[PDB]
């Protein structure tokens, strides 16, 4: 079928690891690829068709800050094929390797991430799972965003109506996403909140809620509005405008967060005025 | 400690088994079978070829600073000092190929989560012995190590054919707790309402977690929210709404008439939403239900072997 990949054309290789909605292996498909074996093995007919439509939308996307989405297989089981990315993720750099980036480079990473998100939003694509795990530094220079979209396979169905559930990490989830009370919680603004958490990572070197060691406490308090990232952890060399943009993207109320054209303009603006 | 002759014999035997175990290596382990998996780890039945011993090997993959991982491995070694008939035996902990390995006594009965699924519901008379063992293990942890379990639930109460009921996966390592909390998302929760909101009131938090579990194991169903009307006659909510219900709505309780009154009062004393009004270990250890269950002669081992399909 359209942008479907047949059974035995992919060399599935070494196991890389598991995340919120699949298990990643290194593979071959006219070159190196990432093969994500999805956690939805048997999908309903309506779900599989919606997944095909989503793959059609994702296959049209091309941007220097966006990992290429290459296709899907259906046998041996349902999977995703994407651009393989040499080099570590932003999470590996900030929170494992502890790479010492200079503020110029941190701002450049923020700017490129905002570029990619701006493109994704202009094409009307909600990322849903933005985080430093899904931001890669290719050749250490280019920023590449991955694991965007794919709503139809991030949840599991019973007919045509789809269930809706939280997955993976809670740190990047906006309060409305935590709560699930609003009709459609995922929006451009949820991605904006996740981007604000990414900015927090870049400007503090830390994950938010570092003092809190209870997952469910974070879920409850963040969803209720009782808890927000402690912006006083921001480093001294962080530009004031970046701190204020971070706080703007992190607003408890969805409607108050800016969209990504404005965010990108702010980041570029402030990238000029610099030591 | 306060052990009878059988318990003291079994612990002395365990330590002498541990003597055959030296430096733990990835190469010295032969994988036998899978035991289960959860939010963070996967557990295997393995053979330690040097000593011939059979163990349960938990593997946790944490993407964390090497310093944090080393501190976790260091803090985990305190488990060598945590010897009790109500605590799962610990053989060793090490790091290899990007994953932390915790090696434990294999409990052939599994967790009370598995046993619950194989049983439908667990009888009150069994849950009494379970309550005794859990209270006594929490007490050992608090009185010998000043440790509160921090994760009481059916999955972390282990059982075996020899009758024993032991606690597992308790918070001996703060760095490990902190690392686990920055990741995967559950679908239910056994957290006390005060812990969901801030400071935890010593072991009282654990005690609530026990009571909730005792309700789940008694009716065969996680009791948040309680059965509306139709579900109860047979004798999915999103995580945030569950936490909201635990904090803001009344606590769950057993259905009346089908369970004895002492046990109802026991779980209700364990599920008081105010942590200070909530009963502590001192008070629960002498509660009516516990005196009665301590008296009663129950063959837990035979019940378990029948429930899972084993022999003696
Ligand atoms: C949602 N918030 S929470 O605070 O409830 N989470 C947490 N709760 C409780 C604990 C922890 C961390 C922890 C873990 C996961 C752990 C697992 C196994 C282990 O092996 C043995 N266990 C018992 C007996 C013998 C053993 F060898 C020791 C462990 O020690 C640990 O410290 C948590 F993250
Ligand atoms: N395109 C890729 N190239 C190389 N490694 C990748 C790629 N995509 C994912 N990985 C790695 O594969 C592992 C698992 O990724 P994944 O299952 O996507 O979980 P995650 O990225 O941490 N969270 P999520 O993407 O929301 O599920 C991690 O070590 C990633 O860095
Ligand atoms: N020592 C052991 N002997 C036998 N089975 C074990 C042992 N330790 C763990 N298990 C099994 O391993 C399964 C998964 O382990 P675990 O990683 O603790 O997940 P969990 O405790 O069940 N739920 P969670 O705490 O949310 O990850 C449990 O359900 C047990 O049945
Ligand atoms: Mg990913
Ligand atoms: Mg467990």
């Amino acid at each position: 079928d359209d942008w479907e990949i047949p059974d035995g054309q992919i060399t599935v290789g070494q196991r890389i690891g598991s995340g919120s909605f699949g298990t990643v292996y290194k593979g071959k498909w006219h070159g190196d690829v990432a093969v994500k074996m999805l956690n939805v093995t048997a999908p309903t007919p309506q779900q599989l068709q919606a997944f095909k439509n989503e793959v059609g939308v994702l296959r049209k996307t091309r941007h220097v800050n966006i990992l290429l989405f290459m296709g899907y297989s259906t046998k041996p089981q349902l999977a995703i094929v994407t651009q393989w990315c040499e080099g570590s993720s932003l999470y590996h750099h900030l929170h494992i390797i502890e790479t010492k980036f200079e503020m110029i480079k941190l701002i450049d990473i923020a700017r490129q991430t905002a570029q990619g998100m701006d493109y994704l939003h202009a094409k009307s694509i909600i990322h849903r799972d933005l985080k430093s795990n899904n931001i890669f530094l290719h050749e250490d220079l280019t920023v590449k965003i991955g694991d965007f979209g794919l709503a139809t396979v991030k949840s599991r169905w019973s007919g045509s109506h789809q269930f809706e559930q939280l997955s993976g990490s809670i740190l990047w989830m906006a309060p409305e996403v935590i709560r699930m009370q609003d009709k459609n919680p995922y929006s451009f603004q949820s991605d904006v909140y996740a981007f604000g958490i990414v900015l927090y990572e870049l400007m503090t070197g830390q994950l938010p809620y570092s003092n809190i060691n209870n997952r469910d406490q974070i879920i409850f308090m963040v969803g209720r509005g009782y808890l927000s990232p402690d912006l006083s952890k921001v480093r001294s060399n962080c530009p004031k405008a970046m701190k204020r943009l971070m706080a703007e993207c992190l607003k408890k109320k969805r409607d108050e967060r800016p969209l990504f054209p404005q965010i990108l303009a702010s980041i570029e603006l402030l990238a000029r005025s610099l030591p | 400690l306060e052990l009878d002759e059988q318990q003291r014999k079994r612990l002395e035997a365990f330590l002498t088994q541990k003597q055959k175990v030296g430096e733990l290596k990835d190469d010295d382990f032969e994988k036998i079978s899978e035991l289960g998996a959860g939010n963070g780890g996967v557990v295997f039945k393995v053979s330690h070829k040097p000593s011939g011993l059979v163990m349960a090997r938990k593997l946790i993959h944490l993407e964390i600073k090497p310093a944090i991982r080393n501190q976790i491995i260091r803090e985990l070694q305190v488990l060598h000092e945590c010897n009790s008939p109500y605590i799962v035996g610990f053989y060793g902990a090490f790091y290899s190929d990007g994953e932390i390995s915790i090696c434990m006594e294999h409990m052939d009965g599994g967790s009370l989560d598995q046993v619950l699924k194989k049983a439908g519901r667990i009888p009150e008379q069994i849950l009494g012995k379970v309550s005794i063992a859990v209270i006594k293990g929490l007490t050992y942890l608090r009185e010998k190590h000043k440790i509160m379990h921090r994760d009481v639930k059916p999955s972390n109460i282990l059982v075996n054919s020899r009758g024993e009921i032991k606690l597992c996966d308790f918070g001996v390592s703060g760095q490990l707790i902190d690392a686990m909390a920055n990741a995967f998302v559950g679908t239910r929760s056994y957290m006390s309402p005060e812990r969901l909101q801030g400071t935890h009131y010593s072991v009282q938090s654990d005690i609530w977690s026990m009571g909730l579990s005792l309700v789940e194991m008694a009716v065969g169903r996680y009791p948040i929210p309680p059965p509306d009307a139709k579900e109860l006659e047979l004798m999915p909510m999103a995580i945030f709404e569950l936490l909201d219900y635990i904090v803001n709505e009344p606590p769950p309780k057993l259905p009346s008439g089908v369970f004895s009154l002492e046990f109802q009062d026991f779980v209700n004393k364990c599920l008081i939403k105010n942590p200070a009004e909530r009963a502590d270990l001192k008070q629960l250890m002498v509660h009516a239900f516990i005196k009665r269950s301590d008296a009663e002669e129950v063959d837990f081992a035979g019940w378990l072997c029948s429930t899972i399909g084993l022999n003696q």
